[PDB]
């Protein structure tokens, strides 16, 4: 078949691949990497910082007119305000420092507060996750369909624990026994940004997690919608954007998980 | 290399075997406790199942109080 | 060196190459299947042992146990370790083979196909990832650590008092992995790239390879009470010796109202 690249879809992946490398190389002799406490149990990196760097270089060689958000440096304002890079520079990063190789570089673009292309890279497996909005998500090219399952049975959910906001720990794990009475099993990985291509690949069916900040979610949500799927918050309701507190997978498989978790929601998750 | 009081009191350890752990570094109590089965192979007059039997009951004492 | 060790090798190479062309033939979402891919796998592995081996006892869980006339070596066996995760394309997955000889285990393989990570250890010289020597994580209380574990899907009878164990571990953990693979979450123990391990009702060949990375990379491996009957009740908990310690300290209660 004929190959084709939408212009910032280029810039965007250019970005990833370059950051992807250097962590790889970090990975591979991490006598140079230097660790930094955030919060609870919440850590950045030299490794972090120079990723970060060569992402915002790329991007404005090409774009310099863009506005630019990252959790490090704020929002780097631009001229043309319809357009904003929305990035994290490594997700994983606890994994990164125990080297467990799951971890990713995340990119969205969004076009006047709307999704338009997403990038999440793999640089130890090279798997590059894109979606361009209306014209479906790939893995290294190949179109992805998400998972086929139509209610919980036999299903496999994605999720994190509340590792940085433990006041929700109580409420989160009677969540997790509830919805095992109707899964089979959950996976926990380490990476949001992975464990959203992954409902995109159908390699889980679903995904679960309270608390994500903007950029680690922005660009695995639109490879999940362009997959055939859905997002919204604990009460089926579009405030993920601002809480984010997350669900996520086709429509039935959403809907089967809201209707188990109703009963266990506390009021901060409401 | 000697044993301390804690070890030379648990019941099956002789005198002999006790000198014998501390001869390995197994020389207190909660140090048996942190040994597997394996750490204790080839120690004249130690079957493997008595071996087990004195690493279970020291983490009894120091690990379950 | 260990010839025996050679041979594992060669068995979870060959296997592993199997396993990963079958990883590339359309998954059953896209196909909208004769071939039990962990059974050839387990045919692979039987041949090239028994080529070098003829006489050894072979245990897996596709045949149960093969027996052998030299009845003091047995071949512990998982031909894929992670079912589910290949069925859906997740690419974490291992073969997994142990060698016992009259009842201690003195060779073990692990293999990643998809990374390319042969984990090894013979007993008494040590573990290695792919050469290097491996030495498991320096954790000194649970302060900080990543705990991996397994839920019990085959076993629901227990899924109250294993979310309980979770729930209270996690007030002193600062956090999970749950990966699919049992056999990789050992090697990661001893690797270092996760601080500890436990889970309920795992079979011999689940865990016969991992559990000797685990203790030549310095850790210790126990069963729920901190007892040496694992390889009988195939509950597990690993670690270095004072993150089991505190694991076993932390599980105790709820173990003592479920029995
Ligand atoms: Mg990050
Ligand atoms: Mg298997």
């Amino acid at each position: 078949g004929a190959m084709a690249m939408h212009p910032m879809l280029n810039i965007a992946v250019r970005a990833a691949r370059k950051a992807g490398n250097l962590i790889a190389k970090n990975y591979e002799t991490p006598d140079a990497v230097e660790a930094s406490q955030k919060g609870s149990n919440d850590f950045v990196t030299n490794v972090d910082k120079a990723a970060e760097a060569v992402i915002i270089d790329t991007i404005r060689k090409s774009y310099p007119q863009h506005t630019i958000i990252t959790e490090e440096s704020g929002e780097l304002e631009g001229t043309d305000q319809d357009v904003q890079w929305v990035i994290d520079p490594l997700d994983g990063t606890t994994n990164f420092i125990k080297r467990l190789p799951h971890f990713a570089v995340s990119i969205a673009v969004r076009i006047k507060g709307r999704t338009e292309v997403a990038v999440v890279y793999d640089p130890m497996r090279n798997e590059l996750f894109t979606a361009t909005r209306g014209q479906g998500a790939q893995l290294n090219g190949y179109r992805l369909r998400g998972s086929t399952a139509r209610d919980l049975d036999g299903t496999i959910l994605a999720t994190g624990f509340p590792f940085k906001a433990k006041q929700y720990a109580t409420t989160y794990i009677n969540i997790v026994g509830k919805l095992f009475n109707e899964c089979a099993d959950f996976r926990r990985t380490g990476s949001a940004a992975l464990d959203l291509a992954y409902v995109a690949a159908g390699r889980v069916d679903g995904f679960f997690e309270i608390g994500l900040r903007p950029w680690d979610f922005a660009a695995g949500e639109l490879l999940v919608r362009e997959a055939g799927g859905i997002v919204s918050d604990f009460t089926g309701g579009h405030n993920y954007m601002l809480t984010g507190n997350i669900v996520a997978g086709n429509p039935r498989v959403v809907k089967a998980m809201l209707a188990n978790m109703r009963d266990e929601l506390s009021d901060a998750l409401k | 290399n000697k044993p301390a009081d804690d070890l030379l009191n648990l019941e099956g350890v002789d005198r002999d075997l006790a000198f014998k752990l501390a001869a390995r570094g197994v020389c207190t109590l909660e140090d048996l406790a942190e040994q597997g089965i394996d750490d204790l192979a080839d120690i004249e007059g130690l079957t493997d199942e008595k071996a087990g039997a004195l690493i279970m009951a020291a983490r009894n004492i120091c690990w379950f109080g």
